[PDB]
């Protein structure tokens, strides 16, 4: 129930945590030389880069639809990491995710918190696929369409087969998943790929009778184990 | 099982490994 | 040289076979492999998973409102709040869930289920529950009394959010058969049901309705066999844009 | 924990409990682990030897039987006066696994898959129903299927000098001999193929979206070696696939609106249940309604 | 110093280097020896263990593939009223490799060849057009290959004498059959086929220069053995060759300019670049012109 | 006899396939081999040889002035040289030499590449010059300030007469792809420029201005899959003479 | 590869024939055998009776 | 007898027991 | 590999030789 997480010159304490997550019962680790391509020294930050970032916060409404970004685009411009991801042409990290929500005991209502790998979205009504605007947020992130079909026509329903966790108001005020690097290649290039897309889904919407306040969401994430290859200039979205 | 084949892509299908692990699904808990 | 004859089905082409074939690119070396998350072996892996049921399949409810389950106070003892059919095969709640859709590329099945119900009222809410499963003979029950004489679990709601009820394998023969028919001896596995044990009791400040979400999952002791065509997809015609892979 | 499973689980005889601080059927759904309440747990349970094979449900045999990817038509005739856009005796077709959606949907269960590709090519032959045209009997024609990489060159006709096949593997084939077969090995620049992929092609903007060139396995050009006669038939070849010595990662939620095009995820639904945007199963007037209630008289 | 390699080579780690007569950069390339230089000397480097095969760029996995060398068709009909220049249900061809392109290229990639030649032969055949004709079906046909010595008698007509081949090898197939297929050995007067010759044939100063007997592996006869039908026929065959039991010398410069004739080394170019006599890369605008640069927006 | 039956692919002609088949000759001997120089068993053995770069294809350079660049003194400081792309598949500096002639017969390839350079002006000519190799991501630099921030080599004339820059393997895949498209992600390797460091200067009896030579080489971590066709060759007709083969 | 011919009865059906052929469910497992009374082994065992 | 077959369903026909009891038919009595 | 000719230059082609030596080409200097 109780959890403590430190990262470089960061740490998050929460007293109404359920267990954690840990995606495919995988943790994050560097490269090894029997699976590695590229043949120049790989520069690895460490503290500098592997630290709990916050992003904007959210507010949970009667009308909402749910809420996704998706990684590493949601970083690619803060601190640190978003400088190491603009001048080398090769990146490769896993992920903690934290996502943090709180209520009164005469409140209810529950979340769906899901990590989902390569979550290419589809577009409705239409045979145009999405464009570069649609899917590239940055660190403001995007909202779903349709949530019941995953704005892809498969279902909600399932989505349980993915890493995930649940925050429900008469049990917990936190969820926490780490991610390990999950791609078809060692490294990739950052600013076209996506590894990973963080969702956050409303299944029973927020309720009470007491006074109204408003009740923001809030997402931290830290990456882990960084490593960067092929130095040159800086070069941004 | 037959094959001539040089290059071993070119075998018939394999069905013969059963080792599972459901918990890293069911149970992706510390 | 050596004397042959050929037999029946020389020549043949059969979608299921297993045999060598001849490789076309002679001397061609694969991408070495690398460790990935998250390998599948068999897909009796991925049903023992816990997905949601659609139990408020009505006309009024609209994308994720299905997905729940609403009750609230009422004024009179042992009430129904719902029920649910289990013919797993068929369209029903069960139908768009890891075990359902997996279960329909195949046609017999065999083995043990468990459905799990989580609470999502306030903190300050309190209430009881009785769930029952009924073995198949007649008609579903509409009173507790009738009910209570099946297989059931009564729910306190506290600091743990959820029970589960488990659904025995009770059947004559060691399979059950994906026939299209619901009435069949060989096909029904009988009904899920739940009634009031008390009352959901709640202070002037929650909210006067709190709602339940229905999760299911197969056994280890789960068994499939006869694989075909799956009835959930299907086309009339030519995909757009498949013409422009021939230009 | 990792265990070799060959048949399903045995039951155990269970008796009465009543202990404090013991509740197996109580369970925690908010950490995201899966019940873990046994059947002795909740009932009383007599033993059972439980024989039930797991085979049948393999990944190798649950995605390893052969299925349709390419049906082509085109006319066998002199083709002097055709229009353009016209398979003038022959056509070229670029291999992909989305035209026909009872092998797509069962390759989009996983995210990445790897395995070794088993073809095999059927042809059919009939006479073109013109008022001018008896029946005349079928021709024994020569087919050639020509294995061409992604975005290499192709030929322009059915007879030009790109068909000698110098170093690109060729298949030869008549209509009377058995369907033709081969094997192309998995080919990916990658350690598996991407079944999904949320990113650009591309360093420019400009680029497709959910469209990775490296999981592409080539072009198939095929043509009829002989040369036209004096009259016209049709003919038809279907591609089959057979994936072989399979490996697969991270099981996805199944499709359940209908397919629109093979470029794309895109989704619209049926207008009303089953399968429509706003509702995937078929509707019943309540939740205390029973849909196949059984009637004792 | 020779050695047997299966693998790409690894990469080993390395670090800052500052030292004083030592400049691993720097090469002599007057010597006519290639650069040392490696990549661990130049950068610094992390340790790679490297699993990339080499077998399918071997000489034999290379040359040993079966290509087109031969190609010719002709009318099977009543010749009684021909002209002498045609191919009277017979044809005669000298075995050569120069005739199309692709091939001809690979194997002038060395100076010297010694292999073994696997032949296959292809047959085709289509009822003749003429205004009188309708379709009727197609024959199966017999047809007789045989094989005769570098400037040995031919026969001179479909039924000659010369066909009863009493110590000549003759192959016989039928339309319907597989390809025929057999194999030729290294037939040589030399330890190796010279595939570029710098001389002349004879003693006297009017031979042919830069063609060599020694090196032209024969002639192939063809025939239909069928008496002529009532009605007239178009018959095509084709010739492939696979080389097997490969050994190449002495490695050359690849051809640029397009071929213009099979018995010399001869060219032209063509009118502007690619490929033209004054300019066989295509043009940029200037050596500061970067032709494909990547667009940010 | 044996029972048998007949498979799919059965009669096939697979130009591909390894089998023996019947010899045409009995009992003939071939020649007696003997030792003869230059023997070659991998084309990887060729790729490795030094060739030159075809750097000057502009329309005013004709035949052998296309093999060199000429550099002169500069009034200027920093100025850029020359560039040079790295698309070892397409037309362009790299395409006729031994690396990429092989290569145009293979469709994936991996490994480092070496470019050496040869200084051909008098012995009385002084100057350095900075290589630079730059990764991919966007466009190829036009300041010395900022290609130095890539993998680079500076380069003093002297008695030695020539210098190599390493491109190393750099990829997030284990090859690269020969597809017809210069900007994807599994094609482009990035950009090679050169600038001055000083300044070429020569004393008034010394010509005014000086040629490098550029050469192209793979090292031995190199490797090349999946054959094809070559581009570089073909015909729309048959060549002169064919004819008389068969007369 | 091995040089064959064929002989007469090639491709004939013959209804008392024995041979293994082609199975169409592959990894299928059949239902566990139990004991049932009355097994019959010879028909001979029905023609002893009155 | 030849079988390549790897599901064993797939052999040939089984002419080779010879065991009987016709007591359980001719006398069924205590 | 399947060989019932007599003459050995009938059979297979042969892939094998992995023996290499660039040094000829690339170092043919005293």
């Amino acid at each position: 129930r109780v959890l403590q997480l430190k990262l470089g010159n960061s740490a998050i304490v929460t007293q109404e945590a359920a267990n954690y997550c840990c995606a495919y019962g995988e943790w994050p680790n560097y490269l090894p030389d029997h699976e590695a391509v590229a043949i120049d020294k790989p520069t690895q930050p460490e503290t500098a880069t592997d630290r709990f970032y916050t992003l904007r916060s959210v507010k949970w409404e009667a009308g909402s639809t749910g809420w996704w970004w998706k990684l590493p685009d949601a970083l690619n411009n803060i601190g640190m990491f978003g400088q190491n991801v603009q001048h080398h042409y090769l990146y490769r990290s896993g992920f903690l995710i934290h996502v943090q929500c709180n209520a009164t005991k005469f409140h209810q209502g529950a979340l769906l918190v899901v990590a989902i790998p390569e979550h290419q979205r589809g577009a409705h009504n239409t045979n145009t696929s999405p464009g570069f605007d649609d899917i590239m947020k940055g660190e403001e992130g995007g909202t779903f369409n349709h949530p019941y079909v995953l704005d892809d026509g498969t279902s909600l329903a399932c989505a349980t087969i993915f890493p995930h966790q649940w925050i429900n108001l008469r049990t917990n005020n936190s969820a926490t998943i780490v991610l390990p690097w999950m791609n078809a290649a060692p490294m990739d290039f950052p600013l076209r790929h996506n590894q990973w897309t963080l969702a956050i889904i409303p299944v029973v919407p927020l309720g009470t009778r007491t006074m109204s306040s408003m009740v923001p969401i809030t997402v931290s994430i830290a990456p882990m184990c960084c490593e960067f290859n092929g130095l040159r200039h800086a070069i941004t979205q | 099982q037959i094959n001539f084949y040089k290059d071993s892509y070119a075998a018939s299908a394999s069905k013969q490994d059963f080792s599972q692990d459901p918990s890293k699904f069911t149970e992706p808990v510390v | 040289g050596v004397p042959t004859y050929l037999l029946p089905g020389s020549g043949q082409f059969l979608t299921t076979d297993d045999h060598s074939s001849a490789p076309v690119l002679p001397c061609f070396n694969p991408t070495p492999e690398m460790h990935i998350p998250g390998q599948v072996r068999n897909m009796l892996e991925v049903v023992q998973v816990e997905s949601m049921m659609e139990i408020n399949n009505t006309e009024s409810a609209v994308g994720m409102e299905r997905l729940k389950v609403d009750i609230s106070a009422l004024t009179d003892v042992d009430q129904l709040l719902f029920n649910i059919p289990l013919d797993i095969q068929l369209d029903g709640p069960l139908r768009n869930t890891l075990v359902g859709n997996i279960s329909r590329y195949y046609t017999h099945w065999s083995g043990s289920l468990e459905m799990t119900f989580m609470f999502c009222g306030s903190f300050m809410a309190t209430g009881k529950l009785i769930l029952c499963y009924t073995p198949p003979g007649g008609s579903c029950p509409t009173t507790r009394e009738t009910a209570m004489l099946g297989t059931h679990v009564v729910w306190d709601f506290g600091l743990q959010s959820s029970v589960t009820l488990i659904i025995p394998w009770i059947s004559g023969s060691h399979y059950r058969m994906f026939n299209n028919d619901a009435k069949s001896t060989n096909a029904n596995v009988g009904y899920v049901t739940c009634f009031m044990q008390t009352n959901l009791i709640v202070p002037s400040e929650s909210s006067d309705t709190c709602s339940l979400i229905g999760f299911i999952a197969a056994k280890d002791d789960f068994s499939l066999r006869l694989m075909r065509d799956s009835p959930d997809i299907g086309q009339l015609d030519h995909l757009h844009a498949a013409e422009a892979a021939y230009q | 924990i990792e265990s070799i499973i060959k048949t399903a689980t045995d039951t155990v005889k269970s008796e009465i409990n009543a202990e404090l601080g013991v509740v197996p059927s109580l369970n925690a759904v908010e950490t995201g682990a899966t019940s873990n309440t046994e059947p002795e747990e909740a009932i009383q349970t007599r033993t059972v030897i439980n024989q039930h094979g797991v085979s049948e449900t393999l990944v190798e045999n649950f995605l390893s039987r052969a299925a349709l990817v390419s049906k082509r038509s085109f006319e066998y005739k002199d083709h002097t006066s055709s229009a353009a856009q016209t398979d003038k005796n022959f056509f070229k077709w670029t291999i992909n696994t989305r035209s026909f959606v009872q092998l797509r949907r069962k390759l989009e269960l996983f995210t990445y898959l790897r395995f070794d590709a088993e073809i095999t090519i059927l042809t059919t032959v009939a006479v073109n129903g013109s008022s001018n045209n008896t029946y005349v009997g079928l021709p024994d024609l020569t087919l050639q299927a020509m294995f061409v990489p992604t975005g290499a060159l192709t030929p322009e006709k059915q007879d030009s000098f790109h068909w000698q096949s110098g170093s690109n593997a060729s298949v030869f084939f008549k209509i009377s001999d058995p369907p033709a077969r081969m094997t192309i090995p998995f080919m990916c620049i990658n350690s598996a193929y991407s079944v999904f992929y949320d990113g650009f092609a591309g360093f420019e903007k400009s680029g497709l979206y959910g469209i990775n060139p490296a999981d592409t396995i080539g072009n198939l050009c095929v043509r009829i070696v002989n040369e036209h006669q004096p009259v016209g038939f049709t003919v038809t070849v279907r591609v089959y696939m057979k994936p072989k010595h399979i490996k697969a990662w991270a099981p996805r939620p199944p499709r359940t609106l209908p397919y629109m095009s093979i470029a794309n995820a895109n989704y619209k639904g049926k207008g009303r249940a089953p399968n429509a945007l706003n509702a995937i199963i078929g509707n019943r007037d309540s939740v205390k309604t029973m849909p196949h209630n059984i009637v004792t008289t």
